[PDB]
C-alpha cells in the first residue's frame, strides 16, 4: 500500500512473515533486459552430435542477431552422464555430481563460442554476469554455460543422487530473472509428444498445452526436467516457453520470426 | 544414502540480528567460541541482519527482481563473518568464501581449528521465482552445507530462546507459548511467522544425514556449549530422516 | 644442476581408465591410499580417461584445432581430480588447481598430509603444433613438476601390469611380451602404441633429477605401496639422469 | 577415412597409437579468426628503447587498426634478463624462472595498453582469452603478454636454466592456433643478416630465407628464439613469418600492406 | 586503541636492494631465516630494488603518472618474494598475494611457520599526487600492515648499518656520522636523502601500536636474528606510541 | 566450585567383560573409537572384567585382605588396557600409567589425539574396609577421574543395554525391566544387583561437574557415537549436581 508501510514490516518483522510477504508482492516490477530472448541448445540432443547438429545452427545465430537479441545457453549431454554414474555408484551426494555436471557445459560452451569467435560473439561467466551488457549491446549475442551456480548448495530431488536443476532449469531461470520477452528450447524432436517418439510407434504431436494438462497425462518429465514445469507456474515474467528441433534447417530462425513451429507450454 | 563426507564436523550458524546488537552480545559470543576451539571442529556461518533488511527496502523501491536482491543480501552475511573472524584471528581464524568451502573445507580444517564463512548459498541471479523476498537465506544454506556434508550436527544461534507459537516480540506476544520440541512437518503445515526459513523446512523434508536441529538463544552464555554437546536447552526440530 | 625445492616429496599420478572403472577400482584404491597418508607426504595427480576421447570425437568434428582440444581434456583430469579427493575428504584431503599448486604447495603439504590435483599441464591454447591430438597430457605433465620440483620419485598407476612389446587388449595381443625394464631412449626409437605419453620420453631426456619411473597395475592392491618403497612389480624406465 | 573409424579408434586405442593419429589427422580444419595479425613487439629491442621507438609505433598502430585486425604481444627485456641471472645464480630450475619473466611481459603490456587506452584498444589475458572476440569486433586490436603461460611446466633446454619458450615463441603459438593470415615480429634490425651486424663488420642482409637454409648457415639461434623455427616446421596454420625493424618510421604500416620490408622465414 | 589482531607476529621487510645482489647476500640469509622458524612466527615481506628503477625510467619517459607507475613497482618486490619463498619451500614456506595477506593471514600462519608476501601495499591507480616517484612503497606498506594487526614488531633489513646524517655510498659520504637511534619527528624535520621511504615518517605518526622500529644491516650475519630479540645492532626509530 | 582443569575432554570407560568376548566384539569397536579421533579428544579407560574374579578366588581362598586384592584386580585392567593401545597403536594411541594420567594427561593429549590408561584407582594397600571385595573399580575411578578434571563427559560402555530394575541374564530375568533415567539417590536406595559399583552412587553424591553419565550397549555399533553427541540411547543416571 504504502513505501513507509513496507519500510516499517522490513525492519519490525520476520522475513517469514505473511504480512511482509504480501506487501513486498507489491512492490514495482523492473525488467533488466525486456527485448532479449534466451535460447537452450541441448547437450545430448544437439551438441552431442557433432557438425552435422552444430554447424547449421552457428549459421542460424549469425543471420539471426541482426535483428534480435540472443542469451545462449549450452547443456551438458553425455559427458555429464557417465560423471553421474561413476559418482553415483561410489555414494557421492546429489550437491557434488552438480559441480561435475558443470564443467561438462563449460566444455560446451566453449567450443561453441571458437565456431562464433570471428563474429565477434563472446562466452560470458562469472557470478556477475558483468561482460552481458556490453555484448548485448554491441554484437547482440553472448554464449553462456546452461548449469545453475547452486554447487554443493544444490537441492536434492525427492528420491536419488541426480542434480534435478540442470541446464534446462538453468537457462529458464536466467530467462525469468532478466525478464526476457521469449524462452526457446532447442533440442532433437518436433516438440512435444503423448508419448517418447524414439520408443513409441504411435505417438501424437501437441501443438499447444499448459503445466496442468502436462501433469494430468503423465507428461510431467518429459522432453523438458520437470522443475522446468514448477519453475514456469511461479515465474513473475515469462509464462510460455516454446520447444523445436534444432536439426531442421531454419526451424530457429523461423521460431524467431514469430512462426508457431515446435510446442508452446504454457504456464496455466 | 551417500556417504558422510565430513562426519566429525559440527555447523554452527550464528543469526544476524545478533550480530546486530553490537559488542554488548558479540564479546561474550566470541569468547565462549574461543573456549569451543580445542572441543569442537567448527564451520561457522553467519547471516545477515537488518542491513539486508534496508537494502530490501532500496531494491525493492527500485523495482529489482529477487535474483538481484539475493547476492546484495548475501553480501551482509559476508560481512557479519568478516568481523567475527576478525575477533578469532589470534586464535588462527580466518573467513573463507563461497569457492573455498565447496572445494577447500577439507585442508582448511586440517590446518586449524575453526572456519568463518557466510551461511546465504551462492544462488547469485538463479534464486527461485514467486516471492519478492529471496527464500533461500541463511538457516536454508547452512542446512543445505551440513546435510551435504554429513555433518554430527548443525545448530542455529538466534536472539530468542527458540520457536514459539507466535513472534514473541510481534502484536500477539502474549499468546506466544514456547515450543520445547516440534517437527519439521507440522510447522510447515502452520501460517505465520518463524524465526527461521520456511524454505529451510523444505529441505528438511529430502534430507540425507542430519535428524535434528536445536535453536537456541545465543543471548545466554553457555547455550551454544550445552547444544553442542547434545543437551536440550532450546527448541529441537526433527526433519524426518530416520535413525539406523 | 639446480637446487631441489621439495626434495621429500612423492608424487603419484593415477590414470583416467582406472577411475573410469568406478567404485569397484576406485574404492580399494582409496583404501591403500588411506593407509599410505602416514608414510608419505603425497601429491596425487589424476589423468583424464574415456571422456576426453568423447570430446575430442566432438571437436574434430567441427575442426578445432590442438590448442583448443587441450584445455577440454585437461578439464576432465580435473573432474576426476575432484571424485578423488571428495572420497578423502574425511582425512584432510582437498582437490587443488593449477595456480595454487605452482606457487603454494608448500604450505599446503604443511596443513595436510596429501594433495589432489591435476595432472595435465596449463598449455592451454600454446599446445605444440603438429599432431591433432594433444601431446602435453598427464603422464607430461605429472614428470615436468615431480622433475622440476626435485621429488623423491614419481609413480605412475595404470590399469595394466607395466609396458608390453604391444598392446596387451590389442589385435596383436598374443605377441605382447612384458618388459620389466627399460630406458627412455629405448623407448623412443620403438614404433607402435604405448601405456604412456610419446612426449614422456622427451622430458625425460632433459630432466634433472628423476633417474626412474615405474609404472604398475592399480588394479592389484599393494602395488602402489610397493612401489612407493622402490620394490620392483612393474615397469621401471630409466630417464637418462646419473646418479651421484 | 571415416567419422565412425575415428571414433571407434579413439575409444578402443592409446592415443599414442599411429592408426589413431593418422585418423585424427584427416579431421577437418577450423580457423578461429582467419583475418587477424599478429604482431610481435620486442621487449629489449623496442619496449626498453622509451619514448622514441614506441611512440612512434603506437601511431601505426592506431592508423592501421582501420583496415586491419591485429593482435599485439610485449616482450619482456632487461628487466627479465637481471631476474633471470639472480634466479641462476641461485640454482633455481627453469619452471621458475618462466614464472618470474611472465610478470616482466606483463608490465610492458600494461605500460602499452595505458598509451592506447584512449583510442579504445584494451589489455586482454586469463586462462581463457574471453574478452578478444569483442574486442577484435569493434575496435579491431588487441594488446597481451607475449609470455607462454607453461609456468613450472615449462619445458627445459638441453643446457641451462634459461627457459626456451619466450615472447617470441608465445606470440606465435598463438597466431598458430588461431589460424591468423600473418605473423609479423619487430625488432630493432632490418632483418636477418648472415651474421650480427651489432659485432661484425661485413654481414649481408638475407631478404628471404627458409629454416632448413637458416640452419645450414649456422643461423638457428640469430634474431628469433631457436626454438620459433622448429615449431615453424610444424604448423598448421602459419608456415611463414616476417621480420622488420620497428625504428624505421612506417615499416610496420607497410608490412601490413603487404610490401616485402624486412625479412620472409619459410617453413619449407 | 584498538585491539590487536595478530599480538604474536612479528614482520620482517627485506630490502629490494639486498635482493639484487644475488646469492652472495641470499644464501646466508636464507639460512638465517631457516634457523629463525622454530623461534618466530613470521611475515617475511621484500621490497623492489634496481628493477623498478628501470621501471620507473621507461615509464617517466613514456609519461605516465604515478598512479601507472606504482603497481608496476609492486611487481618487482613481488618476483623478490617468489625467489625467496621458492629457496625456502623445503621448510613449507610459500608465496601469498595481497587478497590473501588481508583476510587469511591467520589460518596460513597456522598452517606453516612463515608467509612471503610482499611490501608494496595494493594502492594500484589510486596512488597520491604529489611527486611522480610513487610516495607509498615498500618501508610503508609492511608498517602499515604491522601497525594495523598489533604484531609485537617490524624490523627492517637494508644493506646499510643503519640510517647516517648522509648518505653513506654518496657524494658526501665523508660527512656521514652513524645514528644509533632517532625519533620518526626529528627525522620528518630533516632534509636529505634517508634508506626508508619519507611516508614511513607520516604513518608513524598515526600509529596505534608499534613503538619502535630498528634498521639493521642484512649483510651481516647474526643482526637480523638479535633484532628479533631486542638488542640494539642498528639504528632504532622511536614512532611517538606511548607505552603504557 | 573448582574449576575445570580439562573443560574439553571426553571420558569413556569400556567395561571388562566387553574386552573379555574377545576379537568378535574388539574388533567392531577399535573400528568406532578410530572414527571418533578426528571428532573428540578422548580419555579412554579399560575395567578389570573376569580374570579379576579368578584372582579373588585365589586370594580369598587364601585369606589375603581386601587391601591385598584391590592392586591385584587393577592389574587385569591394565593387561586389557595395553591389549586395546596395540590395535589403535597405528593411529598414534598408546597406554599410560596411573603417575602419568594425574600429572602429565594435558601434555600427552597435546601429542596425540586420544590416550588409554586404566579405569581402576591407585588404592593400592589402602582400600576402605568393610567388604571382601574391593569397593573402588573401575566405574569408580574413572568417575572420580572425570569429575576431578571437569571433563565434558564421562560415558560407560557396557555388555547390556543399560541398567534393569533386576539382572538380566540372572536368575529373576523374567521381571527384569529396562529403565531408560534414573538418579543416583533413587539406585542407592534400591538393593539388588547393579552393572555399576555401589561405591559409584556414593561419588556422585560429592560430584562438583558431571551432570549425567549415560551406561551404552558396547555390542551395538553406533551407540558410544551417539552417546558422545549426547543422544540417548540407554540409560542415564542423574548424579545430582545442578546446572547453572
Ligand atoms: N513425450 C515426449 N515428447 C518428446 N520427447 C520426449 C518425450 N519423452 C521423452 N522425450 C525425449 O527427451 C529427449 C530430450 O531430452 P534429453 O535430456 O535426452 O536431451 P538434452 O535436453 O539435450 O539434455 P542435456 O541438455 O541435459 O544434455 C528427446 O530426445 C526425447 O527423445
Ligand atoms: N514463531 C516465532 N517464534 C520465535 N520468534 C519469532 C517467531 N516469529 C517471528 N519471530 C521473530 O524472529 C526474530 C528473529 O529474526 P530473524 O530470524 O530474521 O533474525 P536472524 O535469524 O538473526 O537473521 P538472519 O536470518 O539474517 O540470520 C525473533 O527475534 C522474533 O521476534
Ligand atoms: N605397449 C603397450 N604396453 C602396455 N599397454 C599398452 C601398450 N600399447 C597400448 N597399451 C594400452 O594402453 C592402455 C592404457 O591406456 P591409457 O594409457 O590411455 O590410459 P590412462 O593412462 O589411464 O589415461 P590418461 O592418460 O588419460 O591418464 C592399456 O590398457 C593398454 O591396452
Ligand atoms: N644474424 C643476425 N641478424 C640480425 N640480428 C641478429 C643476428 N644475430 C643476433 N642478432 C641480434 O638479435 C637481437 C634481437 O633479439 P633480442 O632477444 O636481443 O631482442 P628482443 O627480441 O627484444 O628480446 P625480448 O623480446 O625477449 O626482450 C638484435 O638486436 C640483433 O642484434
Ligand atoms: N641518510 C642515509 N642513511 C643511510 N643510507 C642512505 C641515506 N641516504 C641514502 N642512503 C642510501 O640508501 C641505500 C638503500 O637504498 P634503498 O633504501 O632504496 O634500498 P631498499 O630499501 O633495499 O629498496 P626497497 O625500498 O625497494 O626495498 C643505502 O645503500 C644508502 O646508500
Ligand atoms: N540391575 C542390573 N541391570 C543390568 N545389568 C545387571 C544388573 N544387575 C546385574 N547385572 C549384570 O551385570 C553385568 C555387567 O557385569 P559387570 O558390570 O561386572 O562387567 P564390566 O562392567 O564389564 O566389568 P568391570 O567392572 O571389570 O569393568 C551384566 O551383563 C548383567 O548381567
Ligand atoms: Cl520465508
Ligand atoms: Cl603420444
Ligand atoms: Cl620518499
Ligand atoms: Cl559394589
Ligand atoms: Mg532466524
Ligand atoms: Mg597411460
Ligand atoms: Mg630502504
Ligand atoms: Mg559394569
Amino acid at each position: 500500500n504504502s513505501t513507509a508501510e513496507l519500510e516499517e514490516l522490513l525492519m519490525q518483522r520476520s522475513l517469514t512473515d505473511p504480512q511482509l510477504q504480501a506487501a513486498a508482492a507489491a512492490a514495482a516490477d523492473f525488467r533488466i533486459l525486456p527485448d532479449a530472448t534466451v535460447i537452450s541448445i541441448g547437450g545430448q540432443s544437439v551438441i552431442d552430435r557433432g557438425r552435422a547438429a552444430v554447424y547449421p545452427l552457428v549459421d542460424e545465430i549469425v543471420a539471426a542477431r541482426k535483428n534480435h537479441k540472443l542469451l545462449i545457453g549450452t547443456g551438458a549431454g553425455t559427458r555429464a552422464r557417465h560423471l553421474y554414474s561413476i559418482a553415483a555408484g561410489l555414494g557421492l551426494p546429489a550437491g557434488v555430481l552438480a559441480q561435475l555436471g558443470s564443467s561438462v557445459a563449460d566444455q560446451n560452451a566453449a567450443m561453441l563460442g571458437q565456431l562464433l569467435a570471428k563474429h565477434g560473439i563472446p562466452v560470458v561467466g562469472g557470478a556477475g554476469l558483468s561482460a552481458v551488457p556490453l555484448s548485448l549491446a554491441e554484437v547482440n549475442a553472448v554464449v553462456f554455460s546452461g548449469m545453475p551456480p547452486y554447487k554443493l548448495w544444490m537441492r536434492p530431488a525427492a528420491e536419488g543422487v541426480i542434480p534435478p536443476y540442470r541446464t534446462d532449469a538453468g537457462c529458464f531461470l536466467l530467462a525469468e530473472q532478466f525478464g526476457c520477452k521469449q524462452m526457446i528450447f532447442v533440442k532433437d524432436e518436433d516438440g512435444l509428444y503423448t508419448a517418447n517418439p524414439k520408443t513409441s510407434k504411435d505417438a501424437t504431436f501437441i501443438p499447444r498445452i499448459s503445466v496442468d494438462e502436462m501433469k494430468a497425462k503423465g507428461l510431467h518429465d518429459s522432453i523438458l526436467e520437470f522443475p522446468v514445469l514448477d519453475l514456469l507456474q511461479s515465474a513473475q515474467h515469462v509464462r510460455e516457453v516454446q520447444v523445436v528441433n534444432g536439426l531442421v534447417p531454419g526451424n530457429l530462425t523461423r521460431a524467431l520470426a514469430g512462426e508457431h513451429v515446435g510446442t508452446i507450454i504454457t504456464a496455466s | 544414502r551417500p556417504i558422510r563426507l565430513l562426519p566429525w564436523l559440527q555447523v554452527v550458524k550464528i543469526g544476524g540480528r545478533v550480530m546486530d546488537r553490537g559488542a554488548d552480545a558479540i564479546l561474550p559470543l566470541v569468547e565462549e567460541l574461543r573456549k569451543l576451539l580445542p572441543e569442537h571442529r567448527l564451520l561457522i556461518l553467519t547471516g545477515a541482519g537488518v542491513r539486508a533488511r534496508h537494502v530490501f527496502s532500496v531494491g525493492l523501491d527500485l523495482g529489482l527482481p529477487v535474483g538481484s536482491l539475493a547476492p546484495l543480501a548475501a553480501s551482509e552475511a559476508g560481512q557479519n563473518g568478516h568481523i567475527l573472524a576478525a575477533m578469532l584471528a589470534s586464535e588462527g581464524v580466518s573467513y573463507v568464501e563461497h569457492p573455498t568451502v565447496a572445494d577447500q573445507l577439507a585442508i582448511h580444517l586440517s590446518a586449524t581449528r575453526a572456519v568463518v564463512g557466510s551461511a546465504f548459498p551462492p544462488y547469485h541471479h538463479h534464486e527461485f521465482p514467486g516471492s519478492r523476498i529471496p527464500p533461500h537465506r541463511a538457516d536454508t544454506g547452512a542446512f543445505l552445507l551440513a546435510d551435504a556434508f554429513g555433518a554430527a550436527g548443525l545448530t542455529i544461534v538466534e536472539n530468542v530462546d527458540g520457536i514459539y507459537t507466535a513472534d514473541p516480540n510481534g502484536p500477539d506476544r502474549g499468546q506466544a507459548r514456547f515450543l520445547p520440541e516440534t517437527s519439521a512437518t507440522d510447522l510447515a503445515k502452520s501460517e505465520g511467522p518463524l524465526p527461521v526459513d520456511r524454505a529451510l523446512l523444505d529441505v528438511m523434508a529430502t534430507a540425507r544425514h542430519i535428524e535434528r536441529v536445536q535453536v537456541v538463544n545465543g543471548l545466554v552464555p553457555g547455550r551454544l556449549t550445552a547444544a553442542l554437546r547434545g543437551e536440550h536447552v532450546g527448541t529441537l526440530i526433527r526433519t524426518g530422516v530416520r535413525p539406523a
